[PDB]
RNA sequence: UUCGGGUCUUGUAAUUGGAAUGAGUACAAUGUAAAUACCUUAACGAGGAACAAUUGGAGGGCAAGUCUGGUGCCAGCAGCCG
């Protein structure tokens, strides 16, 4: 469809978070 | 709660210094410069001029190897955004 | 209209650019030259530091 | 401490305000029309049809709103009318979330000075469950007060009923827009800026035939002003957004059309509308006059007046005759300088005390204003303000008009000449056309230097010398940056593309704006090929202006060693002449191990080739390196995009990317094998046993010997 | 401690130019170090 | 002569900097 | 130096 | 050895 | 290029403001009727020292030599050097620069080389003691005048080093309606190559007149001799009041000609400074046109100062009417309400203009 | 603490199976003044189980890179920049 809907990443906004377990 | 006046360091050359790490601004319920940390030369850019930067305690533990003395606060919220925000990249800065 | 004869003038000075920057880049704006790449004695013309 | 800030100026009159502008913004099908009509009918009694362009009511005694339903995918409309808007009334699909557009307008604002947000939600009646209804809500909240503040809210709209808005959600949300109490930023209270109300185009029409339709149309454009008071004399230089870069021909000001009912009744008032209480024109239905009259000589004036040449310094005098035979005496000039009997000595002893002392510590201000830094700049900003409103009021027709101009909230009527065909042509209500005053910075051209990022949620990086559309000022132009750092300070060096996550700086050519001002850099204006990416791709501030820039691009030269002894090495392959390396002897050449040198003497038979001595043996494998700069220069290329003036005023198609013209010319990313990194694997190395002398080893001692 | 993963991201190793596998193994400056702390060592017990 | 030139100005511009960090942390530490 | 460090010129005629 | 010897180097100083 | 202007008239005010606006101007008919028509060497030394402290100007002058074009760029300023031709004096070269201080992206550090003294221009002493105070009134704090070598005319050898370091943003606007109150009378007598009792001469003159008056006067006296006294004998003096209060000077200086009596000279400079104080309303006429320009060019608001009728002179509406032409910009002027008097409040609304030069 | 000492089925971003289940969504009923939940529950719902848990603290390493100082080849500051 033509709305744009958001991306995982910006849903989210983990910003910089190391590598974890 | 202080005003940014003039990032100190700026031309320094060798990155993550001190004297970089350094600015001064004013408080603003006295109009009394003093200057102060901000970690991250990154965060050094993310403060720029005239912010209302929200100052805090430093309450080092030891020393380091070149830590400035009598440079007693940390920058903490610039602009009313917090600083490890910024440079974590959860928020952004509003102008 | 004036309009339409300067975006013909931009649209000359675009295609320029797009040639500029897709074609070659100069011997000099490419690092380490070598001896034959660059041209034959240019170095004491262009005069770097 | 909270309650402290940064003291700043207010410049909105207090006698006649305008109307606080309102812009409507969202994704395409969201209620954002059917929001505009309910608001409207609810704050003055009449269901609206064909609304379109600026609309502007009237709220209570003393508020007047302008509502723009900004366009569903222009992002150079939702760039520029960010930069206006006071109040964004935000808004946001329910049933499927946040969107792009939403994301990126916040960004926008985020930057350019962030208006009042507000956010409502509209399809909240296609849940099926309640309690999704609720989880949805709360997340939504919780999402937009990260971007918006915190506890900042928003408000729920269910479905609409009859072409409108539940009245009771409807109410409250206009309650709140009428105490909304806005506040002061940077760049509207120090630039004046209007919203066009209406467009009228004005040429003689047997004119039009002659030339041709061609000829470039006078226009007026009827609105209110906002920000700072507009010079009424004519010929100053105001930006159109996406039109051009005019200046003013001709100004004047008139009766406003939606005057507040405390404005009407005061006139009412003083000379002793109710059922067109809107306002939507693009929708249907002496020694002064002595000084500046030119025509007058200065000694016209000055004989008038009572009844030279300026290079000289020391004023006109009289000869020192006629001066010393007058003043003799200087009683004439004695009062500029400084019991009955015993009273009249102490009060000229308290007024030669006055004098003495007089304002060194008058009240220090502190005590005077409770003690708080903050209040007293803030007191010197008031204080300042109202003698600029009492010396206004002073007189009627010149403190108004001469002296400072049109303040704001006053209509005006402008009319420029030399404005496109194009744009009169193609022009539809349903695009804002902004204006704003420029300043001497911002009219002169330079190259700018500026910090920016890749914006965080881009996910590619952007090369240098690729074209940027950027927004700054009220323009928004696409221009070929550099990016460059600074070697710890040393030198400004290009770099081939943005650091992914900070800060690099950039220098580029466009119109200059005063530094500290923040700006934003898009990629892709065209709707046409924007896809589901985030479109927002730089964000920065500029530092500081300038006409040129020394700028260094790193080139080191490649030798290669042929013949070597202890510290010595023969390197051919590496200049063209003896006289090229004459020029260069003296060097600090090193190579890859990391040992260092210097070019000694250009060899005389092979006709580059050059002996160097090094600190230590090198290989005959190494390279050897020599490293210098060379300068690079800043593309002027500038090309200001006009979507007002295009007719689909989307898909303004610029200068296109490296990527998309490699692409569309079907080359290759160019790169030559010898450059990619491969996974080597080192082995170990036996060096050989030494081996003395025969000479020394025949003349050791017996024990100290090789058995 | 207060710094980014990019920030300690990485540096590969370019290796010798193509045009010469007839001499192998361009050399960096580990190598370079070992051989220099062999050779002053000869040359130590030769002096001796 | 342009080597000569050289090595003089770099000298005068590393004194410059060096005076001026000097100037910069000592008011740090008596302001 | 003079030459490479000044942009703006001076058009004299006589 | 190596490993602990810098380790404790920097554990004294 | 786009302004014009006629006649030789206040080139270098016209040039200051062109810059300071940054529209371009064009002013032609220089001398027109002229056995050599055109600008004079110290013009062109001066377009000279502009385009030297500038940068990114172009500036066009004719074969004639009659019109001159400007098109300004960006203040700079830097570090320099400049060689005032002998025709005009430092002081002449100094007070564009006095204009152009404190809104350039580098501290200024001018050296200036030539003569030091004339009767037409601004002398050393005149610049300190006389523009430096309103400067700092303004707001402009380091700003200082050194004199390295003092020259004299007609051969002068002297140098002054300009210092300007206050980069300000823009003035503040200056709020001063009241007739301010003298209080005390300083003055320097400077000479060079002759007799300290010629000096004490000028004093004893100066101080003659001066008797009647009961504020204190301290003239402090500068003899130079010997190799930084320049090559040409001269004397001079230069006197001023200061009101102490908030910090404002009207001054009046001269220099003595080749056989001139010193203590004539004296009573000439004291009656012509108190000649200032009766004329003057809290400005001389001679420092006003500074005053004007740092209103017009403070930032968006109304700036006050109360003026005198006599003040009102035809340089005064010749500078007015150029400030109009430049910046569009009109002065209202208020009659006071005192009866005695005839002072005229000045008040203006200076603009936004911003040292958008200077880095962050 | 350095010389060294002790001890032992351990190691891996190796392959692979068929099971269990609620977060969620949902006929229904229960609940409730009415509902929304909870508690029960048909049909759905798990291999990056992408159904994507964090907030701090400590240390290392990498380059034809950068800066600065030196009794070569080193040391320091540091390194999103080759
Ligand atoms: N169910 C439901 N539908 C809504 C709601 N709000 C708007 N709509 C639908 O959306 C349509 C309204 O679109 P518009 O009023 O034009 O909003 P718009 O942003 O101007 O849409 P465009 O004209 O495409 O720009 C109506 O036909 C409604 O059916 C809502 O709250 N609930
Ligand atoms: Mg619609």
């Amino acid at each position: 469809d033509g709305k744009r809907a958001i991306n995982y990443q910006i849903l989210k906004n983990k910003g910089l978070t190391p590598k974890r377990n | 709660k202080g005003i940014v006046l003039e990032k100190l360091g700026i031309e320094s050359k060798q990155p993550n210094s001190a004297i970089r790490k350094c600015v001064r601004v004013q408080l603003i319920k006295n109009g009394k410069k003093v200057t102060a940390f901000v970690p991250n030369d990154g965060c050094l850019n993310f403060v720029d001029e005239n912010d209302e930067v929200l100052l805090a305690g430093f309450g080092r533990k030891g020393k380091a190897k070149g830590d400035i003395p009598g440079v007693r606060f940390k920058v903490v919220k610039v602009s009313g955004v917090s600083l490890l925000a910024l440079w974590k990249e959860k928020k952004e800065k509003p102008r | 209209s004036s309009f339409e004869k300067q975006q013909i003038e931009i649209r000359k000075q675009i295609e320029q650019l797009e040639n500029e920057a897709v074609a070659e880049k100069k011997w000099s704006l490419k690092g380490e030259v070598k001896a034959k790449d660059r041209p034959e004695d240019a170095l004491l013309t262009e005069e770097l530091e | 401490e909270r309650k402290l800030h940064v003291p700043m100026v207010d410049r909105t009159p207090e006698d006649d305000p305008p109307p606080f502008i309102v812009a409507v913004v969202g994704p395409p099908g969201t209620g954002k029309t059917t929001l505009i009509r309910s608001l409207v009918r609810r704050m003055t009694k009449s269901t609206l049809n064909d609304i379109q362009g600026p609309i502007t009511v009237v709220s209570g005694k003393h508020r007047r709103l302008t509502f723009l339903e900004c366009p569903a995918d222009d992002l150079n409309a939702m760039i520029d009318i960010a930069k206006i808007a006071d109040l964004v009334l935000l808004l946001i699909d329910g049933n499927f979330g946040f969107e792009m557009e939403t994301m990126e307008f916040l960004n926008i604002a985020q930057h350019h000075g962030m208006p009042r947000v507000l956010g409502v939600a509209t399809h909240l009646d296609l849940f099926k469950s309640q309690s999704t209804l609720r989880a949805s809500k709360k997340r939504l909240k919780h999402r937009f007060w990260t971007e918006v503040y915190q506890g900042a809210k928003l408000f729920y709209l269910s479905g609409v009923i009859n072409g409108r808005y539940p009245d009771r959600e409807i109410l409250n949300l206009s309650r709140f827009i009428s105490v909304m109490k806005f506040r002061p930023l940077k760049w509207r209270n120090e630039h004046p800026y209007m919203l066009a109300d209406r467009f009228t185009d004005l040429t003689h029409p047997e004119l039009i035939e002659t030339q041709g339709l061609q000829i470039d149309r006078k226009v007026a454009i009827y609105g209110y002003l906002h920000g700072t008071p507009l010079p009424s004399a004519p010929g100053t230089r105001v930006h159109i957004a996406g039109v051009g870069d005019f200046s003013v021909a001709q100004i004047e000001k008139l009766p406003d059309p939606c005057p507040t009912p405390f404005y009407q009744q005061k006139l009412d008032d003083f000379e002793r509308d109710k059922d067109k209480l809107i306002y939507a024109p693009m929708s249907d239905v002496n020694i002064g006059k002595l000084i500046y009259m030119d025509n007058i000589s200065p000694e016209e004036c000055i004989r008038r007046w009572r009844g030279v040449d300026l290079e000289k310094f020391v004023p006109y005098f009289d000869t020192f005759e006629k001066l010393a035979k007058k003043w003799k005496s200087v009683d004439a000039i004695k009062e500029r300088f400084l019991r009955e009997m015993n009273a009249a000595k102490k009060e000229k002893l308290r007024a030669q005390f006055e004098i003495e002392e007089g304002e060194n510590f008058k009240e220090d201000d502190e005590n005077n204003e409770y003690d708080t830094w903050y209040e007293l700049q803030k007191a010197k900003i008031s204080k300042q303000l109202e003698i600029n409103n009492i010396e206004y009021q002073e007189m009627t027709p010149e403190q108004r008009q001469r002296i400072e101009g049109f303040k704001a909230g006053s209509y005006v009527r402008i009319v420029f000449e030399k404005v496109p065909m194009e744009f009169v042509k193609n022009f539809n209500p349903k695009f804002p056309i902004v204006m704003g005053g420029l300043l001497p910075t911002e009219i002169k051209f330079g190259i700018v230097k500026a910090r920016l990022r890749r914006h965080r949620w881009h996910k590619k990086i952007l090369k240098t010398n690729d074209p940027l559309v950027l927004s700054l000022g009220w323009r928004r132009f696409q221009t070929l940056p550099i990016y460059t750092t600074t070697d710890s300070r040393t030198r400004t060096r290009m770099l081939k593309y943005t650091p992914e996550h900070t800060y690099c700086n950039a220098a580029f050519y466009g119109p200059l704006c005063s530094p500290n001002t923040p700006f934003c850099g898009v990629q892709i204006v065209a709707n046409s090929d924007t896809g589901n990416g985030f479109r927002i791709a730089a964000t920065g501030i500029v530092e500081e202006i300038d006409v040129n820039i020394e700028i260094v691009k790193k080139l080191k030269l490649v030798g290669f060693p042929y013949k070597i002894f202890k510290n010595t090495a023969f390197i051919k392959d590496m200049f063209s002449s003896a006289m090229e390396v004459a020029r260069f002897e003296g060097a600090q050449i090193k190579t890859v191990s990391g040992i260092r040198g210097e070019i000694k003497r250009a060899l005389s038979k092979p006709e580059g080739h050059y002996r160097a001595a090094f600190e230590d043996k090198i290989l005959m494998s190494d390279i050897v390196i020599l490293r210098s700069w060379y300068p690079v220069r800043v593309k002027k290329f500038y090309n200001p995009v006009t979507s007002l003036l295009l007719k689909e005023k989307t898909e303004w198609k610029g200068l296109r990317l490296t990527g998309q013209i490699r692409a569309a010319m079907n080359l290759e990313t160019p790169s030559n094998p010898d450059s990619a990194y491969h996974k080597i694997e080192r082995v170990e190395r036996h060096f050989n046993g030494l081996k003395v002398p025969k000479a020394v080893q025949k003349e050791l001692p017996f024990k100290s010997q090789i058995h | 401690k207060l710094v980014h993963d990019v920030q300690k991201k990485q540096h590969r190793e370019r290796s010798q130019l193509t045009s010469r596998s007839r001499y192998g193994f361009l050399e960096k400056h580990k190598d370079y170090v070992k051989r220099a702390q062999d050779f002053h060592r000869k040359q130590s017990t030769l002096k001796v | 002569f342009e080597a000569r030139q050289r090595i003089e100005e770099k000298n005068k511009e590393s004194s410059d900097y060096h005076a001026k960090m000097a100037h910069i942390v000592n008011t740090i530490n008596t302001e | 130096k003079m030459m490479k460090n000044k942009r703006g010129g001076v058009i004299d005629k006589r | 050895r190596k490993e602990r010897l810098k380790k404790l180097a920097k554990m004294e100083e | 290029k786009y302004t014009t202007f006629q006649g030789s008239q206040n080139f270098r005010l016209r040039i200051v403001l062109a810059t300071l606006s940054g529209k371009p101007i064009k002013i032609e008919k220089i001398r027109s009727g002229d056995l050599n028509p055109g600008l004079k060497d110290y013009e062109v030394s001066f377009l000279r020292l502009i385009e030297s402290v500038t940068n990114g100007s172009v500036i066009e002058i004719s074969y004639t030599g009659t019109t001159v074009i400007y098109r300004p760029g960006i203040i700079v300023g830097g570090a320099s050097t400049h060689i005032c031709p002998s025709s005009k004096p430092v002081g002449y070269f100094v007070e564009p620069m006095l204009y152009l201080a404190p809104f350039s992206k580098k501290k200024f550090s001018i050296l200036f080389k030539g003569i030091t003294a004339s009767h037409n221009d601004a002398g050393i002493e005149a610049i300190k003691w006389g523009l430096m105070p309103v400067m700092e009134k303004f707001g402009v704090r380091e700003c200082a005048l050194h004199t390295l070598k003092r020259g004299s005319p007609p051969l002068g050898g002297g140098e002054v080093h300009l210092v300007v370091d206050s980069l300000i943003a823009q003035p503040i606007t200056m709020h001063e309606i009241d007739r301010p109150i003298i209080s005390s009378i300083t003055g320097v007598a400077y000479s060079t190559r002759v007799s300290p009792s010629l000096v004490n001469r000028m004093i004893d003159g100066a101080k003659k007149v001066l008797k009647n008056l009961q504020c204190e006067v301290n003239i402090t006296a500068d003899v130079w001799r010997g190799e930084n006294s320049g090559k040409s004998p001269g004397w001079g003096i230069t006197l001023v009041a200061q009101s102490k209060q908030k910090g404002w000077s009207y001054f009046a200086e001269d220099i003595g000609d080749a056989g001139s009596i010193p203590e004539e000279l004296g009573e000439k400079v004291a009656c012509q400074l108190l000649e200032e104080i009766s004329k003057s309303a809290a400005v001389g006429r001679n420092q006003l046109p500074l005053a004007i320009v740092y209103m017009v060019i403070g930032k968006e608001d109304i700036g006050r100062l109360r003026i005198n009728k006599e003040q009102i002179d035809e340089r005064f509406i010749i500078l007015l009417r150029d400030i109009k032409k430049i910046f569009n910009t009109e002065v209202f002027l208020k009659p006071v309400d005192e009866a005695d008097n005839e002072d005229m409040i000045a008040t203006i609304k200076g603009i936004g203009f911003t040292n958008t030069s200077k880095k962050i």
